[PDB]
């Protein structure tokens, strides 16, 4: 940042795991984050993904006011019950028609949203709610939508490499993202073999 | 006057001490050497051979350091001595 | 509001999206009204709310909050008015007429000065200076005491 | 530093409390000096009534545990012993010579001086 | 010490020479409290505790006693913590790793008293580090071509390491299960596949591989036991009451038909979920959640296999085994697929009821029963098992193969002497210490044996010196023999890895005064 | 604007700025000097910012205060502007419920999807009406949500919520604004004005600054040195300064400072005593001797003889030589007039009449009773 | 803790945790001390370390040695006032000199 | 190129018996001249 002479330390994360040697630390133009996918049977390595950031979780919407839901006959109870999954469908739809590859949420998901995504093929990352999402935003250069009916094709993050990486016998696993465009926010891995090091 | 820069010229030379101290060499013996020779010659890089290099010349040993910062620890340094030297009073329980 | 508990009912969005606008409005509207009778400073006794003092603000409205239930009624007494239950715009007959309201300080200490140039009136104030909290308790009570006398 | 294994002062503390000590000392038998002055009582643990105003009797029946009292005490027990009356005006003129001279003191004025002052008047 | 007091009541400090002492003094506790289990010969030691549940463990990794221990010196949880960090990389040499840094320690101790600055020793130990992962590097075979010799290099691998452990007795048979259990992964790296049950019953000599898969579940009633050739699908929905709607729906009726008609509608909409699970023609379901008494019933009904009690390890095991997907939503079965099984029967292992699979087609996951007469046996040999097949994991995915038995040590400490012999100063001192705390360890192990160690270490210098680069120690009889006739094989990342640590630990260590201790709570 | 200098010069001599007191005086002249008229102390704000030294202590001209907590949307922001537009609201800009005394009893799921958009379309409404303002910085009271800081991060706005009072407050005297409730009356006089706004790095904190204002009444102090008692007592010399400044704009009357005042009283005390007789003249004449402790204390602090130094002062006195007071680089005696050393006149009748009202009290105290507890 | 020779310092928790650096304002904000003075160096070494970042020990280091130096003066017989504003002039002679 | 001092101890007790020694001398300093005062 030479047009203002000062730059920004919450930009660059420095994050360190032990195991392995020291010799290890390398560079990463990208962000990198401590999960993993929501479905194991997701693809892990992908070479031509688009980043969809996303805040409101799969879940059907909810005001934060006192709202009452009465039911007094089947028909009411029918029409939630189809209402449901049809919000779900359409919800599923809006995001594989914006034309992204990966979307990224913040809270948690389901169970038929997780089966629907592994159907559709689109992985996603779950437990982002840090500042894992604005350092994605900054290096990919991806908008942030509240809803999906905001999700345009305009408002997406080019990716180039986002895939895992596996250590030793434990079960760790973090995602690593590389190959970005003109990021303004890099990541130190730091490796070693004890704790204070 | 005079006093108190001497006394200011005396305590600043801690640091060359401090460094042939921790190297393993006579302290008062290289900094004798390192004034002589940087008042005989004309060139403000003759600093501590820490490293066993043979040549005691900073310029080419690729040692560069900070201005801001050497001025701003001296800064405090002042204030925090004329600081320490006006409090003479405790009352703790 | 109402004394006993109770809540607002709504349904479709019209009364969602109208509640808010129509508060608003009847607060302006009761705000304007009271400043039209020709009050320059509204002196309360009790809670203040940020809308209305925003527009108590927005028409030049001064707003003098105390409790203590007896300086307002000597307040009252002084300047010859009614105090008013309800939030109503007071008559001709209900209002305090003053002579110079304003806002100074003596002796680091903010003090608001309701001074009248009447010769008569009602009440007074003595004002004591002093640096000791015996000699001021001292000098009120020789002033009770020729009071008294 | 110093481990000396007890309690010191200063300069003007220790000066403060020998004045203070004599000004005590003085108040203790200020009542009883010209030929207006009453009597005062001495009384023990078992109960002996010691009716006395001479000064001496009275200092040396006061067990007081300051340097400056033991002294002004055996001054006046000598001046007792040589000659017999006025064993509280010299003790009071003392006092009052020491509290002069503690204000000279104060002021920035070496004791020598004072003493020689003292001794030329 | 001076008479002004500066610390709070409660916090010492040493200087240079206690610190160092105690530093020094703590190490070597270390060292010669887990130096009696290091050779192939070793024993085995007793962690009972106090303040638990009285737990009462038999183990021979000295990662997990130093771990157990619960150490206060600020070196030993140094120590303490470097190990485990070893263990959780590869999990294989920390008894070696904390043996070296202690003699490291113990050598420097004696420099130090030699009146030598630490800078220099540092600096020779650098050097010597340096020398032996450069000369390591050289001396490593490569394979992964030839599968008849990778399969043999494998097996004397797990030898190897199942001899140093309570399996010497079955290592026959434990070493032949684990490569065939390797084997099994298809070159995945996922530990987690393999499921470990182990049971109070037989011996070791009854322990096995099977070659399907086993649960040990119920299932539920008045449904068909063994059913041959069935199709698993493994789905994930909330049967046990579907009330998945987060809304805050609410019945306000006035009459109790009403409340009768919802019951109903809801009775009717899992009738239709059931038969829409069922729509996809399968006959063994699987659910990862509770099964209440109707979708029971209505699985039993039709002679549909229910399998209750299922987290995401039987899961995924059961999806690594047969090939089907975690489906839902129940709505494409097109786009679900399912799995391939031909026999499927219930077994009897002791006392407990497993529901055995049989006829698998692909086979990625495999479990492993194991049975013991103790406790404290069980859980050392799964242990031992654990290690073994983590470094049948580390060995394959390196894809080449090092000499074990002591060569490497003895060539990266002939490496170290060549080098200090060249070079003069007092760097020469720190060298000869790290060849003498490299050349320890073949010591150590002979002492530990029982033969002479001080004449055979002396003979295998002698022959790596003339020539004999390849040479070991024998431990069936106590002699010299080449380690490529017997069939010893280690590792050469767990060795670097072991290395690299040790010299870390070794610099850290080496370069700490002044512990400032602060006040206990 | 020299005397409010030499007057400042003087009243922080005897501090711990003093080798500073030069910079600071006509710091303090141009705080007080643009005060408006009433003299607000409050309107000052003092900040203490960890790390730098005194010569790095600046004075702005606006306001400025510390970087609040920021959510998600905080670096996406343009954080430089040049002539941008203050709107200061004091409304919160969250996603939350209307009134905590509601209750919505829907029937189908229509009407619920018709809240559930109509709660988003109202808050798009209330962001474009603060966007239509054309405001570009957005302060308030209330803490904003993530959703208003992403929406106004996508336009190149800033925001910034969690504003204390005194800061708002400071920020509307320096600019010109108002504090505005509703959003649905934001004209063009509501709005703040000003030349710059940055956003630097100073000591390891984010802090703004808003300079660039010709209709401001107040600034910002910004005290740097040491962490925490260094910092206390600059801000004590500070506001002594600002003090003894306004007591000589509000007054206008200052004397000469060090002990010639009271020498002068001394004197007139003890030659005014020789014209009462009776006991009055060992009073007055007690009274006059105990005010020249002024220049032995004066003398006695650096090691000086006060005697001599006291009847040289003495002997000037009555040979005429009126401001003759004390000096302590001198090590002799000089003209405090003529050496820039000026006090307010107030403050010597301010502590001569609490020290008669103490010792008056004090004397009047004849029988003390205490009572348990 | 100064040049390149220098080593390592550990300090313990008040739980029981390790902690080895040598970056100086970190060994001094764990050292738990109760001499006020010695709570200002440290306060000093974290505002050094919070400005520049690099040299915490050695403002403290020069700190003392100026304290020392002054002790003479002061046991000669020199007004700590003189001592504190010779100090300034030098400090202010070596800025504008460096 | 040597010479290395791996001990502390002797240091500090010299350092202390150094400082008792100015201690005392400070202490003694008072009773000393022919303007000086007597002790109790
Ligand atoms: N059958 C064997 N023949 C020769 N050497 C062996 C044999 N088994 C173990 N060793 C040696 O014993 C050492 C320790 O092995 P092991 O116990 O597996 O590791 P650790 O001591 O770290 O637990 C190894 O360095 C190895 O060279
Ligand atoms: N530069 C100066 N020249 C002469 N006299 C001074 C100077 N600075 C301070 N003084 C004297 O020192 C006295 C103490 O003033 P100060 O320390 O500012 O407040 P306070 O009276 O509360 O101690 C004042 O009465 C003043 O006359
Ligand atoms: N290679 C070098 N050559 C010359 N001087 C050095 C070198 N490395 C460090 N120093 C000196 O040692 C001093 C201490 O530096 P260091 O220990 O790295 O950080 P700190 O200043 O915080 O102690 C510095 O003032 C520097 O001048
Ligand atoms: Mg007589
Ligand atoms: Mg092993
Ligand atoms: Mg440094």
């Amino acid at each position: 940042d030479m047009e203002r002479r000062d730059v920004d330390f919450e930009l660059i994360k420095v994050e360190g795991k032990v195991g392995g040697r020291l010799e290890d630390t390398k560079l990463i133009k990208g962000v990198i984050v401590d999960k993993d996918f929501s479905h194991p049977q997701m693809p892990k390595k992908v070479e031509d993904a688009k980043i969809a950031i996303l805040t409101c979780p799969f879940e059907p919407p909810k005001p934060k006011t006192k709202h009452k839901l009465d039911v007094t006959s089947v028909e009411d109870y029918k029409a939630l019950q189809k209402y449901e999954k049809e919000k779900f469908e359409e919800m599923i739809q809006q995001i594989k028609e914006t034309g992204a590859n990966l979307a990224i949420c913040q809270w948690g998901f389901d169970d038929e949203a997780n089966h629907l995504l592994l159907q559709n093929n689109l992985p996603a990352v779950r437990w982002v709610g840090g500042p894992e999402i604005e350092l994605i935003a900054i290096a990919t250069g991806g908008r942030i939508v509240p809803r999906f009916s905001e999700l345009t094709a305009e408002k997406l993050g080019f990716a180039g490499l986002v895939q895992e990486i596996s250590f030793g016998t434990t079960k760790d696993k973090m995602l690593v993202i590389e190959q970005c465009k003109n990021s303004r926010a890099v990541t130190i891995f730091i490796r070693g073999g004890n704790k204070m090091i | 006057e005079q006093y108190a820069m001497r006394a200011f010229a005396d305590a600043l030379e801690v640091i060359p001490m401090a460094l042939s101290e921790n190297s393993g060499m006579n302290p008062i013996q290289t900094m004798t050497e390192v004034r002589a020779r940087q008042v005989k010659e004309m060139n403000p890089a003759l600093g501590i051979d820490c490293l066993h290099k043979g040549t005691n010349d900073m310029k080419q040993q690729h040692v560069i350091e900070t201005l801001i910062g050497k001025k701003q620890q001296i800064s405090l340094a002042t204030q925090m001595v004329r600081m320490i030297l006006k409090i003479d009073d405790i009352r703790k329980p | 509001i109402t004394e006993t508990k109770g809540t607002v009912l709504i349904k479709t969005a019209e009364e969602l999206m109208n509640f808010s606008k129509g508060e608003e409005n009847l607060m302006d509207a009761q705000v304007k009204a009271i400043a039209d009778t020709g009050a320059n400073v509204v002196v309360t006794g009790g809670k203040v709310a940020d809308m209305a003092l925003h527009y108590a603000n927005k028409y030049n409205i001064m707003l003098v909050r105390l409790n203590s239930k007896w300086d307002l009624r000597r307040l009252c007494k002084t300047v010859g008015a009614t105090a008013l239950p309800r939030l109503t715009p007071p008559v001709l007959e209900e209002m305090g007429h003053c002579d110079s309201v304003y806002l100074s300080e003596v002796g680091d200490t903010q003090v608001v000065v309701f001074k009248h140039e009447k010769e008569d009136g009602a009440i007074s104030t003595i004002v004591l200076r002093g640096s000791t909290d015996n000699l001021m308790d001292d000098i009120e009570r020789a002033v009770d005491d020729g009071v008294n006398t | 530093p110093l481990s000396v294994f007890g309690d010191r002062s200063t300069g003007e503390t220790i000066r403060s409390q020998n004045v203070m000590a004599a000004a005590s000392i003085a108040n203790i038998v200020k009542s009883s000096l010209g030929p207006v002055g009453l009597d005062k009582m001495l009384v023990d643990d078992i109960g002996d009534v010691t009716i006395t105003n001479d000064g001496a009797t009275i200092l040396k029946l006061l067990e007081v545990e300051h340097p400056a009292a033991k002294v002004l005490c055996e001054l006046a027990d000598l001046q007792d012993k040589e000659v017999g009356d006025g064993t509280t005006s010299v003790v009071i003129i003392a006092a009052e010579l020491l509290k002069n001279a503690d204000e000279l003191v104060k002021q920035k004025i070496h004791p020598t001086s004072v003493i020689s002052g003292y001794r030329l008047a | 010490l001076a008479p002004v007091n500066i610390f709070k009541a409660g916090a010492d400090e040493e200087r240079a020479e206690t610190a160092r002492l105690t530093s020094f003094i703590g190490a070597i506790a270390i060292g010669d409290l887990v130096k009696s289990t290091l050779g192939p010969k070793g024993m085995d030691k007793i962690l009972l505790s106090s303040g638990r549940d009285a737990s009462l463990m038999v183990t021979n990794d000295g990662a997990t006693i130093l771990k157990n221990i619960g150490v206060d010196n600020p070196a030993a949880k140094v120590l303490v913590d470097m190990s485990r960090v070893q263990d959780d990389e590869v999990g294989d040499g920390t008894t070696s790793v904390t043996v070296l840094a202690a003699e490291l320690l113990r050598e420097a101790e004696s420099l130090i008293a030699k009146k030598i600055h630490p800078q220099t020793i540092i600096a020779g130990w650098r050097e010597a580090t340096k020398a032996a992962r450069e000369a390591l590097l050289s001396s490593a075979v490569d394979h992964g071509s030839d599968e008849v010799k990778f399969r043999q290099d494998l097996m004397n691998i797990a030898g190897t390491t199942l001899s140093s452990k309570l399996l010497t007795h079955h290592k026959d048979h434990f070493t032949k299960l684990a490569v065939e259990a390797v084997l099994r992964l298809k070159g995945s790296g996922n530990l987690e596949a393999i499921h470990i049950i182990k049971k109070l019953g037989g011996s070791l000599a009854d322990s096995y591989l099977d070659e399907g898969f086993l649960l040990d579940k119920k299932i539920g009633v008045n449904q068909p036991k063994r059913i041959e050739n069935a199709k698993i699908l493994i789905a994930n929905t909330g049967m046990d009451t579907d009330k998945i709607k987060i809304f805050g729906s609410r019945v306000r009726v006035d009459s109790t038909a009403k409340v009768a008609e919802i019951e109903h509608a809801e009775k009717e909409k899992m009738k239709e979920k059931v038969e829409r699970i069922l729509k996809h023609g399968i006959n063994c379901f699987i659910n990862r959640q509770l099964i209440y008494n109707y979708p029971e019933q209505l699985f039993g009904a039709a002679g549909v296999m229910a399998i209750e009690h299922a987290d995401f390890a039987g899961v995924e095991r059961l999806a690594l085994v047969t090939g089907g997907e975690i489906a839902s939503t129940f709505d494409h079965p097109e786009l679900v697929k399912l799995g391939s099984c031909k026999l499927i029967e219930e077994v009897m292992i002791g006392e407990d009821k497993l529901i055995h699979f049989s006829g698998v087609a692909l086979g990625e996951a495999c479990t492993i029963v194991l049975r013991g007469a103790t406790q404290q046996i069980l859980d050392e040999a799964e242990r031992s098992l654990h290690d073994a097949l983590c470094v049948l994991a580390q060995t394959v995915k390196d894809s080449r193969t090092v000499y074990g038995g002591g060569c490497s040590e003895m060539l990266m400490a002939h490496a170290v002497t060549q080098l200090a012999n060249r070079t003069p100063g007092k760097e020469a001192v720190a060298m000869e210490s790290y060849a003498k705390a490299l050349r320890m360890l073949p010591t150590i192990i002979a002492d530990n044996a029982g033969y002479d160690s001080a004449d055979l270490v002396a003979q295998l210098r002698a022959a790596h010196s003339e020539g004999n680069t390849t040479a070991g120690l024998d431990m069936r009889e106590g002699t010299i023999g080449d380690m490529a006739i017997l069939g010893i094989t280690e590792s050469f990342q767990v060795k670097r890895q072991v290395l690299l640590s040790a010299a870390e630990a070794a610099e850290v260590i080496l370069r700490v005064d002044n512990i400032i201790k602060a006040a206990p709570r | 604007r020299k005397l409010l200098e030499k007057c400042a010069m003087t009243a922080l001599s005897s501090k711990l700025i003093s080798q500073q007191k030069a910079f600071f005086a006509k710091m303090v002249v141009d705080a007080v000097m643009m005060l408006d008229d009433l003299l607000q102390l409050k309107m000052i704000g003092i900040k203490k910012v960890q790390g730098g030294a005194l010569e790095d202590s600046q004075l702005v001209a606006g306001v400025a205060f510390k970087k609040t907590f920021s959510y998600a949307g905080f670096e996406m922001q343009p954080k430089k502007y040049h002539n941008p537009k203050i709107a200061l609201l004091n409304v919160e800009l969250e996603l939350k419920a209307e009134k905590d005394n509601a209750e919505i009893r829907v029937h189908t799921v229509e009407d619920y999807q018709a809240i559930v958009d109509a709660e988003w379309n109202i808050l798009y409404d209330k962001l474009e009406k603060i966007h239509h303002s054309g405001a570009k910085v957005v302060l308030s009271k209330l803490p904003i949500g993530d959703v208003a800081t992403q929406y106004f991060a996508d336009r190149d706005m800033f925001c910034a919520g969690r504003v204390p009072e005194e800061d708002l407050k400071r920020t509307m005297m320096a600019c010109g604004g108002s504090i505005q409730t509703s959003v649905n009356a934001l004209s063009a006089d509501v709005l703040g004005r000003c030349q710059v706004f940055e956003e630097t790095q100073i000591g390891g904190e984010r802090y703004n600054f808003f300079t660039g204002c010709p209709k401001a009444k107040t600034c910002t102090f910004i005290l740097r040195g040491g962490a925490e008692q260094f910092m206390e007592e600059t801000e004590r010399s500070l506001h002594d300064a600002i003090m003894i400044v306004r007591r000589a704009i509000k007054n206008d009357s200052v004397v000469a400072g060090g002990g010639a005042i009271e020498m002068e009283l001394s004197k007139y005390l003890r030659d005014y005593s020789r014209t009462i007789p009776g006991k009055q003249q060992l009073l007055i004449g007690a009274y006059a001797k105990a005010l020249e402790i002024i220049p032995r204390q004066l003398c006695d602090n650096a090691g000086f003889d006060a005697t001599n130094i006291l009847n040289k002062l003495r002997a000037r006195h009555a040979q005429g030589g009126t401001w003759y007071g004390v000096d302590i680089n001198n090590e002799d005696i000089a003209d405090n007039f003529e050496a820039f050393v000026w006090e307010p006149a107030m403050v010597r009748i301010n502590a001569l009449t609490a020290a008669s009202e103490a010792a008056c009290l004090i004397v009047s105290v004849d029988e003390t009773i205490k009572n348990p507890r | 803790s100064l040049g390149p020779n220098g080593l390592d310092k550990m300090m313990v928790d008040k739980d029981g945790d390790v902690t080895v650096t040598n970056d100086g304002a970190t060994i001094l904000s764990m050292m738990d001390v109760d001499h006020q003075i010695a709570k200002l160096m440290v306060e000093l070494s974290k505002s050094q370390d919070d400005e520049i970042g690099d040299g915490t020990t050695g403002v403290v280091v020069l700190a003392g040695a100026l304290l020392e130096e002054a002790e003479q003066l002061l046991d000669r017989g020199i007004h700590p006032i003189r001592i504190a504003d010779g100090y300034e002039q030098a400090a202010r002679v070596a800025i504008e000199h460096l | 190129k040597g010479a290395y001092q791996d001990r502390d101890k002797p240091a500090q007790i010299r350092f202390s018996n150094i400082s008792a020694a100015k201690a005392v001398a400070d202490a003694i300093r008072t009773s000393l001249g022919p303007k000086g005062m007597d002790k109790m």
